[PDB]
RNA sequence: UUCGGGUCUUGUAAUUGGAAUGAGUACAAUGUAAAUACCUUAACGAGGAACAAUUGGAGGGCAAGUCUGGUGCCAGCAGCCG
């Protein structure tokens, strides 16, 4: 019913933020809604993470539309302060995108979170 | 319009990079008969041959042949109906089984073919990326399977 | 295969004499088979 | 490549309702049912014919799996002019608009979608195309829109769901004609990532046989997609 | 040296007598590792001619 | 031997492109059409008998 | 700098001594000579250098210890 | 083709 | 394409391309020399 | 029955029967009596020493003909004369009359090849890696 | 005399080395993982064959059998620790599903390439043999070194390496000295 | 098998850069009964990186060359030799 949906629980939020930090270290993370949008256009997004506390929430509501058209999983986390910190940057992040790579060192970890997000949707 | 079937994307030249454990095996009618003659259990015999779980499969054509064989081969029919053996439907008029198996491996490069028929084995050998299982000696033998 | 690489050395073909330069390229066997074959084609058709 | 003011030669494809634009590069093209505008930002080709200005749209094989089917050389397509088509998985007008172009004014497309956000764009696009009936409903429960759909010539399924075989079976038993066409786009990862694509493609073909659907041809969609295939079958309700 | 190999080839073609190798000036080596390597290489090359 | 097998493998990747279509990341940039052309009368689908 | 640590110390009055394993951290240095180790061990244990004996030192692969 | 044929002559023979 | 570069025919645009003209001139001369 | 005893106490008869019958195989008979090397090419050895008598093909016209590569050899163990093959006509220069040759298994009827001459490999001589000592 | 020291062969030649499918599989493997020869592939296949034969024998035994429990648990724990077997697949049935690529992905060469310290598997091999890589505090110069789950996040450039914070190698300082001169 | 067919960044016998490292040499220490070596490590030590991997196998091509036969120009054998 609320615009930011589905919102991950506390346990899933930590598991999501774990993968975001690893992808940051391996150069497999795109930070910001603008960069996230380009990944969807190129079809190189493994899934999308959004911040539910964005002010206003509407500036990132184009992303779920692009995802559902492209059949890309997406999920909302409660805090952009926490999302940006785990992204490795010094500022809040409202949206991030895990880039597709079947030759990545964190492939198993990424697919584990992706499977749970599909269950959430 | 002319038709040239595409090469399967599961093939790296002569190597089938799709067939990985657990395996799916298409059983031929005579494979069951030679299996009984050598006292080789189908599920255990395949698990010993490949060191992996094998998912044996019997098509309608093969099941029809086993039934037409008669009372002499009663044992083979009962073994064919073991619940661990799954069944594949056929949508072609003929009950000839050798052509049925050859068409399936042409369509999908994911099956091992288990057969002792001399004619069928040459036909399968020409199709690239198709491992060929058979019972010889005391146990099963597999030819074109690099993972072994 | 008991051959050495020296045994398989390239033998180089000679060219027309300078004094004979005005007469043109010095024909060799591979050249001759082309005009020998071409002539036979004309004579066979011309006979028919 | 195919820049703005370039000139091309438009000739028909082997398939009715489908065209090829020649040049230094070749393009797959369908005639625009709603001329003057693009649905998803594709290039358009204008031809002056006796003089009225007819328009054409470029069909991108990287955006549409059906177009990837045309490029790869499918033998039979039941989507043709003057046919009713049930399109399952119509996220928006990206590929339904091209299917609407092929069937033409005389045919119709029943575009079924579930999610509401893509459904809004599907409804908006359908207003420009009178031959599209947008049905924002779950394809797992065809009973919910039986009033809205009649008997149909072809069923096209792009639902990227693990239980897509059931959905295609349920919709065909109600709405598809005997000897009708079925065209499924299969994505191996969605159904079973644990096994290889070839195992998935074989399994889906077995489920179709179980549902009185006779497969006719199978095609894999490289270089446009990875681990994707299109299976074309015929609905033989009498017997296989 | 060249004249060592020259004698051996003269000997090989006129009837090989008993040939016994004597290595001298081995005190000039400063390392034991290099001394052993020289002896091994020297011995095995001698083993081709004899 | 390592260098020899590296050159053998990269050579085989080139030849694989001449045996079948291979996915190479998809679309990059604006879509510019089929560069080698479209053949109207040729089908590559595997047909069930 | 060079660090010296002693571990597994056994007081052995049967032989009138203390026995132990010696770890030497010597970053950016080839190794530490037995003489200088004896001097430092004599310093830390408050014994004459003649009463200290060190042996069996193996540098770790990669160096530095 | 000419090079090919000369090799078919070998496998035939 | 810029408006001035656009031409009614496909060929007239191809003449405009300077790189194409240079290649055709070079390739044409070589064939005539061989001929 | 199958013509053999089957009783639980007939092990002696089964054993004694097998020992008597095992002598029927020629392989068993040759193996036990040590006569398996009578049919050997060299009477039990892998190589044979020989003396080069004369070169049968040295006067043939066509180069590298099968006859040109033949040599007559006298085996030193028993003195019987045989024919051996040399790898090529070039290797024929290293072979000369009255030289010791080592033969190994290989114009039908010629069934040996020369592998060493004067204690040196012919292939080593052919590759110019050794000199034949005289 | 002194007691014998044990030794064993770590590989075995395959049944039919000349099958075309086998040669193509070996080509793809050696190319994708940067292997030197077929003997490395044979070594890994030998280990995997031993493991899967052990799992087969244990699966033949009755569930709750003491030997089955003990040895199957040991094997599963080892495979999970080395990273080949996932934490969610702790059963002998998934032990029978393992493949050579699962073991090849755990080699230090592959890990060094994947973590981004090298631009290819061959650059990774060169970096490892040239003493540039450390697992924790230890320089490892063995490409076939098998990385554990805990060891994965500790792969780095060694303190002594010019890429790890030390002074430049001979080439760099030779060039700098000549440029200064 | 002829009929031909399929497909697209491929080829170069082209130029060019400065980074890495140990075989080896070697202060030294370590090691050892004393040594040698290994493991450490100053200083040296790579572009034909001549700091010069091997061992078997398959198949060509060439001359004002040589030998043999024969329904002309071919065929066979062969070719370190013109
Ligand atoms: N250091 C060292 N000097 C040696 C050795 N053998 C010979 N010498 C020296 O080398 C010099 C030559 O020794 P000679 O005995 O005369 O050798 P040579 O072969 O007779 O020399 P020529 O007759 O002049 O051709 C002498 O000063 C020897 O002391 C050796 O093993 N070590
Ligand atoms: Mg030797
Ligand atoms: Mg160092
Ligand atoms: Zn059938």
């Amino acid at each position: 019913n609320p615009k930011a949906f589905p919102l991950a629980d506390a346990a899933l939020t930590q598991q999501i933020l774990d993968v975001v930090q690893q992808a940051a270290n391996l150069r497999q993370l795109k930070k910001g809604a603008n960069e996230a949008t380009k990944t969807l256009n190129r079809g190189i997004s493994e899934f999308i993470i959004m911040a539910a506390d964005c002010e206003p929430i509407e500036i990132l509501l184009h992303l779920p539309l692009l995802c559902e058209d492209k059949n890309v999983p997406y999920v909302f986390v409660p805090s952009r302060v926490a999302l940006g910190r785990a992204c490795g940057v010094s500022r809040p992040v409202i949206a991030a995108s895990i880039t597709t790579n079947d030759a990545s060192a964190i492939k198993t970890q990424i697919y584990a979170v992706k499977d749970k997000i599909e269950t959430l949707l | 319009t002319r038709n040239i079937p595409q090469v399967s994307s599961a093939l790296f030249f002569q190597y089938n990079q799709a067939i990985k454990p657990p395996y799916q095996v298409l059983i031929d009618t005579n494979f069951i008969n030679f299996s009984i003659q050598k006292k080789v259990d189908i599920v255990r015999g395949m698990m010993d041959c490949l060191l992996a779980k094998c998912n044996p499969l019997i098509t309608d054509c093969v099941m029809a042949e086993l039934e037409k064989l008669g009372p002499k081969y009663r044992i083979a029919l009962k073994l064919a109906r073991d619940p661990r053996i799954k069944r594949l439907s056929c949508s072609h008029k003929g009950t000839y089984a050798d052509d049925c198996l050859v068409h399936r491996v042409l369509q999908h490069k994911c099956y091992i073919v288990a057969t002792n028929d001399a004619g069928l084995k040459q036909r399968i050998r020409k199709i690239p990326g198709i491992p060929l299982m058979s019972v010889g000696g005391h146990a099963y033998v597999i030819e074109k399977l690099p993972d072994v | 295969k008991l051959v050495h690489d020296v045994q398989k050395k390239q033998h180089r073909e000679r060219s027309q004499l300078t004094s004979r330069s005005r007469y043109g390229f010095l024909e060799k066997h591979k050249d001759y088979v082309k005009r020998a074959q071409d002539f036979h084609r004309k004579q066979s058709t011309l006979k028919v | 490549g195919a820049r703005g003011g370039a000139k091309v030669v438009i000739e028909p494809h082997r398939h009715a309702g489908v065209y090829i634009a020649r040049g230094k590069e070749d393009l797959l093209v369908t005639k625009n049912m709603a001329p003057g505008e693009s649905v998803y930002g594709e290039k358009r080709i204008s031809v002056e014919e006796p003089p009225t200005k007819v328009e054409y749209r470029v069909w991108n094989p990287f955006r549409s799996k059906l177009a990837a089917g045309i490029m790869g050389g499918l033998d039979e397509l039941f989507i043709a002019p003057g046919k009713k088509v049930l399109y399952l998985g119509a996220a928006s007008g990206t590929s339904v608009s091209h299917v609407s172009d092929v069937v033409g004014p005389e045919g119709v497309v029943y575009a079924v979608e579930f999610s509401h956000r893509p459904g809004r764009e599907l409804i908006s696009m359908a207003k420009k195309r009178p031959n599209i009936i947008p049905i924002i409903e779950d394809a797992r429960h065809p009973q919910k829109y039986r009033m809205l759909i009649g008997m149909v010539d072809c069923v096209f399924a792009d639902v990227a769901q693990p239980d897509q075989a059931r959905i295609i079976a349920l919709n065909s038993h109600m709405f598809l004609k005997d000897q009708g066409g079925v065209v499924i786009s299969i994505k191996a990862n969605c159904i079973d990532s644990t096994v290889d694509a070839e195992t998935v493609f074989a399994r889906e073909v077995q489920k179709l046989r179980e549902e009185r659907i006779k497969p006719l041809e199978q095609l894999t969609l490289e270089p446009y997609e990875r681990d994707h295939c299109i299976v074309v079958g015929r609905y033989m309700r009498s017997g296989l | 040296e060249m004249e060592t190999m020259e004698f051996l080839n003269i000997a090989q073609h006129h009837g090989m007598p008993r040939v016994l190798g004597v290595a001298t000036h081995l005190d000039l080596f400063k390392s034991q590792s290099t001394l052993r390597a020289s002896k091994k290489r020297l011995k095995h090359r001698f083993w081709t001619e004899v | 031997s390592r260098v020899k097998k590296r050159k053998k493998y990269q050579k085989a990747q080139k030849k694989l492109k001449s045996v079948r279509a291979v996915y190479s990341g998809g679309q990059s940039g604006v879509y510019e059409g089929e560069k080698t052309g479209i053949k109207k009368g040729l089908t590559r689908s595997v047909k069930f008998k | 700098a060079v660090t010296i640590r002693t571990r597994k110390v056994i007081s052995n009055p049967l032989l009138a001594r203390k026995q132990f394993v010696v770890d030497v951290l010597h970053p950016n240095r080839a190794n530490v000579s037995k003489d200088e180790l004896r001097e430092k061990l004599a310093e830390v244990y408050k014994a004459e250098k003649d009463a200290v004996s060190v042996f069996g030192f193996r540098t770790q692969f990669g160096g530095g210890k | 083709r000419k090079e090919r044929l000369k090799k078919l002559a070998k496998m035939e023979e | 394409m810029n408006r001035k570069e656009r031409k009614s025919t496909i060929l007239e645009t191809l003449m405009g391309d300077e790189a194409s003209n240079k290649y055709f001139k070079r390739k044409y001369n070589e064939i005539q020399e061989k001929s | 029955g199958k013509g053999k005893p089957r009783g639980l106490n007939s092990a002696r008869k089964l054993r004694v029967h097998r020992r008597n019958n095992r002598w029927a195989e020629n392989n068993y008979k040759k193996r036990l009596l040590g006569t398996a090397f009578k049919s050997s090419p060299f009477g039990g050895s892998s190589h044979a020493k020989g003396i080069v008598l004369e070169k049968l093909g040295i006067e043939s016209k066509q180069p590298n003909s099968a006859i040109r590569k033949c040599v007559r050899v006298q085996l030193i163990k028993n003195g019987k004369k045989v024919t051996a093959f040399v790898p090529n006509d070039g290797c024929l220069n290293f072979v000369d009359e009255n030289d010791e040759v080592l033969l190994a298994g290989f114009i039908p009827g010629v069934r040996f090849k020369v592998v060493k001459v004067s204690g040196v490999s012919l292939l080593a001589l052919w590759k110019e890696k050794k000199e034949k000592p005289r | 005399p002194r007691a014998p020291r044990t030794y064993s062969k770590t590989y075995s030649t395959p049944k039919r080395p000349y099958e075309s499918s086998r040669l193509d599989a070996e080509l793809k493997l050696a190319g994708e993982f940067g292997l030197k020869n077929k003997k490395e592939i044979y070594r890994i296949s030998f280990q995997l064959s031993k493991i899967r034969r052990a799992a087969r024998d244990l699966l033949t035994r009755d569930e709750k059998d003491p030997k089955r429990l003990f040895e199957g648990n040991a094997l599963i724990r080892r495979l999970v620790r080395v990273g080949v077997l996932s934490e969610d697949k702790k059963k002998l049935d998934y032990v029978l599903a393992l493949k050579v690529e699962d073991f090849l992905e755990r080699r230090l060469q592959t890990q060094v390439y994947k973590l981004g310290l090298a631009k290819s598997v061959h650059h990774a091999r060169v970096l490892i043999t040239q003493r540039h890589i450390a697992v924790g505090k230890q320089i490892v110069n063995i490409p076939s070194f098998m990385v554990r789950l805990d060891s994965e996040k500790h792969i780095d450039f060694a303190p002594t390496s010019p890429f790890g914070g030390a002074r430049p190698g001979r080439v760099a300082r030779r060039n700098a000295a000549r440029k200064a001169e």
